[PDB]
């Protein structure tokens, strides 16, 4: 603005001068110089630049999740063995656990030495201590007791559970290095070396068949029995001389559940690489020709960079932009704004409003006269290079019709009428009109007509469609393609005997206005097709466009905007003509403004040839290097039937409607905001215009378009869009699994109990998913968050616009696959087989008294000691259980589920929720009856984490004190761990003595058991259990190949594994511009 | 994929003021009324307007 | 033994669908919504905007 | 006040601010204001 300045400053520092202000002075020096965060900030910042994820991490320990933990110390110094038969005594260090009872457990990555860890980890304490925390994390936010759990909510923290387990394991197995076998324990194998301090205990580990085999004791029983030749690395490709071999297969330590899911990661990865051709033939395609990129012609050493992606995935990344953008005006305004800057930085135009006035100084009038067109339009138009970014807003508009729309502002409109004999509202008209066909308002040119329907009212007359849209209603108000006066789309309504300026306004306005066009911007090559109903790699335009001739440009009148300015010229022409509209002029003044008319028509500007052929050429070679791709519709010209007068999104279903093509309808969001421009401006603009002196347009795009294509961050954005489906994907398959969705999920943990889900629930879980997601891959921004504000449990994407006809366009984008959730399914589908070595039991416990000298473990209890529904003799209780005091010495009764009433004893079946119900009315009555008398309970639960304790058989032990601080603790909201008394294996002989056991299983889930007295040569008292073969296939089979996995019934523990030595450099290390 | 634009079939003169009696000249009496894209063969023509509106 | 509501009544659980247009009262705020729509559509009752 | 004391039900006009996100929008948040508590 016409700032001043005022008061403080005075220091001149150069010649020792005082100024009138520190601005004054700041101007003074520089002459010297020269001569001589609210949420609508960050989706903002979001917009501007997203946050890239951590795709690509390495990982250089053994990639295994189960461990080997022994539970109960070996009996070494024994009195039957002496102890030179151990191996401990020699110090002989074994690949497994030398203890008399091992077990397997679960602690992921807890042999890995990874490049960036995920944050994410399931760790788990042996069966000895107490893991009830792990179920406890979610929903369960009022249980009162610290070790105690929900049993309805089970199911979810499980599944939040196997999704940690995915999370962490998405690394990339990395190359470290080999050294040969000195020793002739092996024929000469290559041993691997993992990077770390104490790395000599590894190698014992990783290698089972390495150990010598002096004795019988079970851990040389199995080496003895396994394959000798498959140790170490056994494959590789040395592609080049002493350069790191690619990829090596090798034999080691690790198990085929997380071997798959980082498989799978990188079989995902393999599918995203581009190499440096296609790199640089992408960029060439995208920049027109202007800038040149080269890449090497040589044997390469297998980079890679995944940047490749599918266009579902660009497409669902930009319905979910713009539902974060819709009907804000202020997260989209910052993208038209910088947009404008950098169209100032390349485009070689510039505006200097000089013309105008040299071109208006040579207008001959007289000075005794009181009007003067020269000097009205000069203060109408008030040419100052000021803020001619409105005209670059505009250009950057044209780019997003679908959610931004352009619109003259109503202060540049004739102040509440305007008649033509009024010199000011004569050259308001004209600037509307040159201003009005640069907009992306499809109700442009009824704005027009009835700016000259308004600014004539007196004069002409026409019948307009009601008594409220009449026609001196203010033109800015005709927004909507309902408004269109009917005499407007039939022009026999406006009889040239009446409204003969006003007909020719009309027909020229049907005839001349500007025609849209198109100029096919990008490559989906490398990238995707992010539009969505244009199609893929086309920019539609307001105005037409044919590329140029020469390089060297120089003027012509020959093109779509200065006809349009000519035709305008003449209509005024016309209307200054008669002496019906102006009866006051004069003969000087018809004439000085014919001349004024007839000089501004033919004004020497270059802005329109400007518009006609570089203008989209710069866009076009703009547009792929934008964060925010172009949304737009089609540019209906003039047609009333096909004006768009809707875009909306969805997010959810609306009932039971399965089909989003059928959902559609009825359950989007309109989008779009309308941004006020400057029409005196925008003329200003387009009547000033000039080139520099010699301008060669290849070179001065040549070296104006190199530094945005040599800014590489367009590439890190597909990644982005890459995590967005992945994470959309995965809420819709584990929501499936706790609610009913529309998809057809499969599902496998229907057996764990879990409540019934409601809206809240649902969203609950989803904020959990979200931020368990957001952990992993290093985001801080928003994901998942536009999907979370509804019903998380019906979601669907898709986009559609109306046109004034009623039909409409849709664009349901196909859900492409996710390796996430491809490995949670897989996960589940093991979790099914292999759910005790997570801590977790099925079937139900029989509470009941058993006393005897027996080794049994409890849990694989004998077969005649539980019964089920069908069985005789059992009762089953649980719809209206009441219970009636016994009197005068009869026993009371409790209710059977059909009616009868029984005492206390026998066998029985409870639901636990009728246990919980009445936890404590029910110890009083029944926990007498259990320890000394005769009853026998079935409390049914379907899962449920367990506990152990470990007894000597040789002494008295009795398991009342655990299994009555389990029943008084039992609650209405929470559970704690089922307490289990096991005995100790013994590799010799023992004595007896009674046990007192009251908790057994029904099922068998002893299967984390991994060996027992696994250093002595037998167990001859207790649960044994040798080392598992069917765990070691490919290495105790020797017809297996050794390649083969059994993957939903047995995990493997030990396999081939890939290990890779890529290298993941930045794109401008491998693909150099030439400046 | 050759792209020509077609032009003014009739011409229009002075007196010709839209009249009911008037020759309808079927809007290609002015300058661009639509384009034309000669090519050696309709698959060629048809793999065209995939990335063309 | 009755008690007389201004308001239909079903059976209850909480795992039924936020959006259910067989709702009375989500069906009555869905009509509102639609009419009111159909009221600002052609802008046909708001000159001056 | 015994009926808020024995429902489930919670009322909190939080969503319709993030709901949200002349100004029609904020026109109707001003008109319903929801920072006011009094749902008696
Ligand atoms: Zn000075």
């Amino acid at each position: 603005p016409p700032t001043a300045s005022s008061g403080h400053g005075y220091q001149c520092h150069v010649c020792s001068a005082v100024l009138f202000s520190p601005l004054d002075l700041d101007a003074h020096v520089a002459s010297h110089g020269l001569h001589g965060a609210d949420v609508e900030n960050r989706k903002t910042a979001q917009l501007l630049h997203a946050d890239t994820p951590r795709l690509v991490t390495w990982d250089a320990g053994l990639c295994t999740s189960f461990k080997i933990v022994p539970i109960v110390p070996a009996q070494v110094p024994q009195d039957v063995l002496a102890y030179t038969f151990f191996t401990s005594s020699y110090a002989i260090q074994s690949p497994f656990p030398e203890a008399a009872v091992s077990r397997i457990v679960v602690h992921t990555r807890w042999a890995s030495n990874v490049d960036f860890d995920r944050d994410s980890s399931v760790i788990m304490a042996p069966p000895t201590e107490n893991n009830i925390h792990l179920f406890k994390q979610l929903l369960n936010t009022e249980t009162l007791s610290v070790r105690g759990a929900n049993p309805l909510m089970f199911r979810a923290n499980v599944l939040h559970m196997l999704l940690e387990f995915v999370l962490d394991n998405l690394y990339l197995n990395r190359h470290t290095g080999f050294s040969q076998d000195h020793t002739p324990f092996t024929e000469g194998a290559n041993l691997r070396s993992l990077p770390g301090p104490d790395a000599e205990k590894w190698y014992s580990i990783m290698y089972p068949t390495r150990m010598g085999t002096p004795n019988v004791s079970k851990i040389c029983n199995f080496v003895a029995s396994c394959v000798r030749n498959r140790v170490g690395r056994f494959d590789r490709a040395q592609m080049m001389n002493g350069a790191m071999s690619e990829w090596v297969d090798v034999f080691e330590t690790s198990d085929a559940l997380t071997v798959s899911i980082r498989g799978r990661w990188m079989a995902r990865l393999a599918r995203m690489n581009i190499n440096p051709t296609e790199i640089e033939w992408a960029l060439t395609e995208c920049a027109q020709g202007y800038v040149t990129v080269t890449s090497p012609y040589a044997p390469s050493v297998n980079r890679l960079m995944p940047y490749r992606i599918s266009n579902a995935e660009r497409q669902i990344s930009q319905i979910i932009r713009v539902m974060n953008i819709g009907n804000n005006a202020t997260v989209i305004q910052p993208v038209l704004q910088d947009i404008s800057v950098l169209l100032q930085r390349i485009s070689p135009l510039q505006i200097d409003p000089t013309i105008i006035s040299n071109t208006m100084s040579t207008v001959s009038e007289s000075t005794t006269q009181t009007l003067s067109p020269a000097s009205s339009i000069l203060g109408k138009l008030r040419p100052s290079n000021s803020d001619f970014s409105s005209f670059r807003v505009a250009l950057a508009g044209w780019l997003y019709n679908g959610v931004v729309t352009t619109v003259i502002d109503d202060s540049s409109y004739p102040k509440d009428g305007g008649s033509v004999t009024s010199l000011e509202n004569l050259w308001d008209f004209f600037i509307l009109a040159l201003a009005l066909p640069l907009t992306t308002d499809p109700c442009a040119p009824v704005k027009a007509f009835m700016t000259l329907a308004n600014m004539m009212v007196g004069f002409e007359t026409i019948p307009m469609d009601n008594q409220i849209y009449t026609q001196s209603r203010r033109a800015s108000a005709f927004s909507t393609p309902h408004t269109w006066p009917r005499c407007f789309m039939n022009i026999q309504l406006i009889s040239p005997i009446d409204a003969p300026i006003l007909r020719q306004w009309a027909e020229i306005i049907h005839r001349y206005w500007p025609n849209p066009s198109q100029i096919r911007y990008g490559t989906p090559n490398v990238f995707g097709s992010a539009n969505l109903f244009t199609p893929p790699e086309v920019l539609l335009l307001p105005i037409d466009h044919q590329p140029a001739n020469v390089t060297t440009p120089t003027l012509d009148f020959t093109n779509e905007l200065t006809n349009w300015r000519a035709r305008v010229c003449e209509l005024m022409k016309n209307l200054v003509d008669n002496q019906r509209y102006q009866p006051g002029w004069t003969q000087s003044l018809v004439s000085s403004m014919r001349g004024t008319l007839g000089k501004l028509k033919l004004i020497k500007s270059m802005t329109p040839m400007y518009l006609q052929q570089l203008a989209p050429v710069e866009l076009a070679v703009i547009a792929p290097m934008l964060p925010f791709p172009p949304f737009q519709v089609p540019y209906v010209r003039l047609d009333r039937d096909r004006v768009p007068t809707m875009v909306g999104v969805t997010r959810q279903s609306r009932d039971t409607i399965t089909q989003p093509a059928l959902s559609l309808s009825t359950t989007n969001t309109t989008v779009g905001v309308p941004l006020a421009l400057d029409a005196r401006a925008i003329t200003v603009a387009l009547l000033s215009g000039k080139y520099p002196p010699d301008l060669v347009t290849n070179v001065w795009y040549a070296d104006a378009i190199y530094p945005m294509y040599a800014d590489t961050e367009v590439f890190s954005n597909l990644q982005r869009d890459v995590i967005t489906c992945e994470a959309v994907q995965t809420l819709v398959t584990l929501v499936a699994q706790i609610s009913e969705t529309q998809y057809p999920v499969d599902r496998y943990l229907d057996w764990i109990p879990s409540l019934r889900a409601s809206a809240a629930t649902a969203a609950t879980f989803a904020e959990w998913v979200n931020t368990s997601m957001k952990t992993a891959f290093d985001l801080s921004d928003m994901l998942l968050e536009p999907l979370l504000s509804g019903d998380p449990r019906m979601t669907q994407l898709a986009i559609q616009y109306q046109q004034y006809n009623g039909r409409t366009f849709n664009v349901i984008p196909e859900m492409p696959g996710s390796v996430i959730a491809d490995c949670v399914q897989l996960t589940a589908e093991v979790f099914n087989h292999e759910y005790n070595l997570f801590g977790i039991a099925r079937g139900d416990i029989i509470i009941g008294r058993v006393q005897s000298t027996h080794l049994w473990s409890p849990l694989a209890p004998p077969p005649d000691l539980v019964f089920d529904r069908d069985t005789p003799g059992v009762h089953i209780f649980g719809r209206d259980c009441r219970i009636s005091f016994g009197m005068n010495g009869a026993a009371p009764m409790i209710r059977d589920e059909t009616g009868m009433m029984v005492p206390f004893e026998g066998n029985w079946i409870f639901p636990l929720a009728l246990w919980q119900m009445n936890t404590r009315y029910f110890n009083q009555q029944f926990d007498a009856w259990i320890k000394t008398g005769e009853l026998r309970i079935r409390i049914e639960m379907g899962a449920y984490p367990y506990m152990l304790h470990y007894y000597d058989p040789r002494q008295y032990a009795n398991a009342w004190n655990l299994t009555s601080a389990w029943l008084e603790e039992i609650t209405p909201t929470s559970i704690p761990s089922v307490p289990f008394m096991v005995p100790i294996s013994s590799d010799h002989d023992i004595s007896s003595a009674p046990a007192v056991q009251y908790i057994i299983s029904t099922e068998y889930n002893d299967r984390s058991l991994f060996c027992t007295n696994s250093s002595s040569p037998q167990t001859i008292a207790g649960p044994d259990k040798h080392i598992p073969v069917e765990r070691y296939n490919i290495l105790t089979n020797p017809d297996a190949p050794p390649t083969q996995i059994q993957l939903p019934e047995v995990v493997d523990l030990y396999n081939v594994v890939t290990r890779y030595a890529y290298e993941t450099p930045p794109i401008t290390a491998v693909v150099m511009g030439v400046p | 994929v050759l792209e020509v634009a077609a032009g003014r079939k009739y011409l229009q003169m002075n007196n010709y003021s839209n009249d009911d009696d008037d020759p309808p000249l079927f809007a290609k009496d002015l300058s661009d009324y639509a384009k034309a894209f000669y090519s050696d063969t309709y698959e060629v023509l048809d793999r065209f307007f995939w990335t063309h509106d």
